[PDB]
C-alpha cells in the first residue's frame, strides 16, 4: 500500500497507488567530453507553502529553484554547460473535511510578462529561488514585476488551458498527490544553467480550499525534487 | 525495545511525561520539535533503557542501534515530520534547510504511524533532530496536543568487551 | 484531418513586409521577422520549438528606362550597409538577386540556419544574465537581414511575401488570450477568459 | 474480517487481523495423580474500567482476579494445589476522532513495595479481586498501601522499561486491542492458588487520552479472560 523511496541518503514515503505523469511520454536520459554526475540524486525537498482559501496559487523555476541546493547547486557554478531531468513530487496534508482542488503543471519555456507594457520583469520577480513566487488575484502593478494575474498564468493565455503541458490534477476528494516526470527539453541539448530556466512548476486552485468548521484553516502543500542523468561538461584536458 | 525519556526536563523527569514528546499543531514551520545526542552510554535520554543499563555494565562496547518513532495523535491527523541524523563530529542541524541537505527521512504521519532509523554506528558524538516540515492537519478542533513516543533497541550484532560496577548504586 | 496537419496549418504564404524606397539612407531593410504579423505570430507561437525553410517571394513595383533592382541577403554574422554605397553591397559571402522589372518576381530560400536544433518561440531566459534587458532574446534565432537597392526621380514599393516550408514543430501551447502589445516580448493587458453571459442556466 | 470464538456456553468476537502475543515463545500445555479440568474453559469478562485524559493506569493480579469467578474461583477452593495458563483479551471502544496510547503487560511474579519503606503492603492495596487497582500519578501515602506511583511501576523500576516482559501496545491511532497468551511460569510445577499471583496484568496510558470537542469523554476498556489446561491436585483414593 505504502512505498518507501531512498535515492541517495533521503528516504520519501509515497502511496503505491499514485499515478505518474510522465512528460511527453518520455524518460530522461542520458545524452567536447561530457561528464555525468550521480551525487546529486537525492530528494530535495522545498519549503512548504500553506494554502488558504483565498491562495491564488504558487510557482517555481527549476534550474533556479534548486541553484541554493547543496551538491546540485554547487555543480551549476563549476560546469559553464549541462542538462538535467526532474521528478516532481507534490503532495498535500488534509483531512476528509477539507475540500478543493488545484492543477499541478510543469510549463517549458515559460516566459512571463512584465506588469508594465514598456518594460521587462525583473530576475526576482521572475524567481527567488527556493522560495515560491506568489500569482495575484488582481491585476499586478509594478515597473518590473512580472504580471502575476494567475488568469492569464502570466504568459498571457487562458488559465484553464494550461492543461495542454504535462500535468496532474489533485481533488482532495480523491487524491492528495501528484508525480511528475519531466524530461530535459530545450533547443540545444545542454546549456548554461545560470541564464535559462527549461520549465515553471505552477500550483493554481481551481476550486477554493474550504472547511468545516472547527477543521485547520489551511493546508501544506510540499515539492520534493529529484534530478535525475544530470550531465555536465568536462573540466580535464583531452 | 524500551521507551526512552526523551523529554526528561525538569518536572518532567518525575512523571510518565518524560516519555512524551509533545507536537505542537499550530506551531512555527520549520521549527525543531525535539532532538538529542546520541549516546547510549552517556546521554541522559539513553543511559537507563534496557540497552543503556546493560551496557553501563562494560568499559567498552559498540554495535549499531535502532531508532523508532511513533505519531499518538487522532486517526484523521496528517502532516510531516524531518527525521535527520547527523554524523559523529558534524554537529547538529541548526534550521530545517540544513537538517534536510544532510542523512534524513520525511515521516509522513498520515501514511505511516511510526518511522525507523538503525544508526551505523554507535560506540563508547552524532545527533537526531526532528523538524516540523508541516503543521499537523486535523479535522476538528482538539482538547490537547499530539505526542511521539520514542523506543530504543541494539539493532544489530552488538558487542561488549570488559565488564565493571555500574555507576547507578 | 489533413488541412490539420502541420504543415497544412504552416505552410501558407504571407505578407510580412511593406516598405518603400527612393533612388535619391535612401535603401530599404528588414530584419527577418515572425513576430510582425499577428496571424502568423499566433500560429507559430502554438509551438514552443520549430524548424523550417523559408521562401521569400518579392513583389516589387515602383512609379516616378529599365529599373534594376538588387536584394540582398545578409546572414547571420555578416556585413550590414549603413549607407547605399557601402562596401557590404559586394560582401561575396551576402547572396543577392539582380531583378529587372518585366519579369516574374523575384524568389530565393533559405534553409533552417540556427545553429541550435531548432527555433524557439518563447524564451525563458536571458541573452546575458548581467543585464535585465536580455529577457527573453535567444540569439539564435537570428535568420538574418534583406536589403533593397535600385542599381542605378523614382519610388519603389516592395511586399514581402513569407512562407515556411518542411515545417516541424514541438511542444503545443495554449493560444494567446490577450492582443499582442510589441514583436520584442510577451507583455499583455490581463484579460478575461471569454465572452460573458448574463446567467448559468440554459435559456 | 470478523471472528466469533466459542468456549463453552459463552462467546467474544475478535478481529482476524488482531496479533497475538505469545509470552516467551511458550504455549500453555498439560504437565501425587493430578486431574484436568475443561468446565472452567470459558471466557471470563471483567468489568470495564474508564480510561479518562488523567487516567494513569490500572492492575490485575490473575489468579486472584478470577477468585470469585464461578467453577473457576470454586476449584482454587475444592483443591489445595494447582496450574493454569491464561489468554487474556484487551480491547478498547473508541472513534476515529480520538486519539491516546497504552501499554498492556503481563509480569510475572510481580513483587510490589509499600508507600511506607519499613512494612509491607496489605492484600487488598495489593488485590482487589476482580476490582482493578489504579496506580497514582503522584506518591502514594499510607502505612499498608502498595506504592502506586506508576513511574516506578509499584515495583522500584522505571516504567518505559516493562516491555521486557509479554506485552503489546495500544495506539487508537491504529489498533483498538491486544492479546497476550501467558504460559504457566513459576519455580514450582504447581502451587496453592490463594498463597500466590503468578502474574499481574497492567494497562499504563503513555499518550494521555484525548478527543475532538463534542467527542465522549472517555475510552472504555474491557479485560476478557480465558483459562486454559487449568490442572489440580487429584481428591480420590489410590
Amino acid at each position: 500500500r505504502v512505498r518507501s523511496i531512498t535515492l541517495g541518503n533521503s528516504t520519501i514515503t509515497t502511496q503505491e497507488c499514485a499515478n505518474v505523469v510522465v512528460g511527453y511520454g518520455t524518460w530522461p536520459t542520458y545524452l567536447q567530453p561530457t561528464q555525468p554526475d550521480v551525487a546529486t540524486c537525492r530528494f530535495y525537498t522545498l519549503e512548504s507553502v500553506m494554502w488558504q482559501q483565498s491562495s491564488p496559487g504558487w510557482w517555481w523555476k527549476f534550474p533556479d529553484a534548486l541553484s541554493n541546493m547543496g551538491l546540485f547547486g554547487q555543480n551549476m557554478q563549476y560546469h559553464y554547460l549541462g542538462r538535467a531531468g526532474y521528478t516532481l513530487h507534490v503532495q498535500c496534508n488534509a483531512s476528509k473535511f477539507h475540500q478543493g482542488c488545484l492543477l499541478v503543471v510543469c510549463v517549458p519555456e515559460a516566459e512571463m510578462g512584465c506588469a508594465t507594457i514598456a518594460n521587462k520583469p525583473d530576475q526576482k520577480s521572475l524567481s527567488n529561488g527556493e522560495t515560491a513566487n506568489v500569482f495575484d488575484s488582481q491585476n499586478t502593478s509594478g515597473q518590473t514585476a512580472v504580471q502575476a494575474n494567475v488568469i492569464n498564468a502570466g504568459m498571457g493565455i487562458g488559465v484553464g488551458n494550461l492543461t495542454i503541458f504535462p500535468h496532474q490534477w489533485i481533488n482532495l476528494r480523491t487524491n492528495n498527490s501528484a508525480t511528475i516526470v519531466m524530461p530535459y527539453v530545450n533547443s540545444v541539448p545542454m546549456d548554461n544553467m545560470f541564464r535559462h530556466n527549461n520549465f515553471t512548476l505552477m500550483i493554481i486552485p481551481f476550486a477554493p480550499l474550504s472547511y468545516s468548521t472547527g477543521a485547520t484553516t489551511y493546508v501544506p502543500i510540499t515539492v520534493t525534487v529529484a534530478p535525475m542523468c544530470a550531465e555536465y561538461n568536462g573540466l580535464r584536458l583531452a | 525495545d524500551s521507551v526512552v525519556p526523551v523529554n526528561n526536563t525538569e518536572g518532567k523527569v518525575m512523571s510518565i511525561e518524560a516519555y512524551q514528546i509533545p507536537v505542537q499543531s499550530n506551531s512555527t514551520n520549520g521549527s525543531q520539535v525535539f532532538g538529542f545526542p546520541l549516546i547510549p552510554g552517556a546521554s541522559s535520554v539513553l543511559n537507563r533503557t534496557l540497552l543503556g543499563e546493560i551496557l553501563n555494565y562494560y568499559t567498552h562496547w559498540s554495535g549499531s542501534i535502532k531508532l523508532t518513532f511513533m505519531f499518538c495523535g487522532s486517526a484523521m491527523a496528517t502532516g510531516k515530520f524531518l527525521l535527520a541524523y547527523s554524523p559523529p563530529g558534524a554537529g547538529a542541524p541548526t534550521t530545517r534547510k540544513e537538517a534536510m541537505l544532510g542523512t534524513h527521512v520525511i515521516w509522513d504521519v498520515g501514511l505511516q504511524s511510526s518511522c525507523v532509523l538503525c544508526i551505523p554506528w554507535i560506540s563508547q558524538g552524532g545527533y537526531i533532530t526532528c523538524w516540523y516540515q508541516t503543521n499537523i492537519v486535523v479535522p476538528a478542533d482538539t482538547q490537547s496536543d499530539c505526542k511521539i513516543l520514542c523506543f530504543v533497541s541494539a539493532c544489530n550484532d552488538f558487542s561488549v568487551r570488559m565488564l565493571k560496577d555500574t555507576p547507578f548504586i | 484531418r489533413s488541412e490539420s496537419t502541420v504543415e497544412n496549418f504552416l505552410c501558407r504564404s504571407a505578407c510580412v513586409y511593406y516598405t518603400t524606397y527612393k533612388n535619391h539612407d535612401n535603401f530599404a531593410q528588414w530584419v527577418i521577422n515572425t513576430r510582425q504579423v499577428a496571424q502568423l505570430r499566433r500560429k507559430l507561437e502554438m509551438f514552443t520549438y520549430a524548424r523550417f525553410d523559408l521562401e521569400l517571394t518579392f513583389v516589387i513595383t515602383s512609379s516616378q528606362p529599365v529599373l534594376t533592382h538588387q536584394i540582398m541577403y545578409v546572414p547571420p554574422g555578416g556585413p550590414v550597409p549603413t549607407k547605399i554605397n557601402s562596401y557590404s553591397w559586394q560582401t561575396s559571402t551576402n547572396p543577392s538577386v539582380f531583378w529587372t522589372e518585366g519579369s516574374a518576381p523575384p524568389r530565393i530560400s533559405i534553409p533552417f540556419i540556427s545553429i541550435g536544433n531548432a527555433y524557439s518561440m518563447f524564451y525563458d531566459g536571458w541573452a546575458r544574465f548581467d543585464k535585465q534587458g536580455t529577457y527573453g532574446i535567444n540569439t539564435l534565432n537570428n535568420m538574418g537581414t534583406l536589403y533593397m537597392r535600385h542599381v542605378n526621380p523614382i519610388v519603389s514599393t516592395v511586399r514581402i511575401y513569407f512562407k515556411p516550408k518542411h515545417v516541424k514543430t514541438w511542444v503545443p501551447r495554449p493560444p494567446r488570450l490577450c492582443q499582442y502589445q510589441k514583436a520584442g516580448n510577451v507583455n499583455f493587458e490581463p484579460s478575461g477568459v471569454t465572452e460573458g453571459r448574463t446567467e448559468i442556466t440554459a435559456m
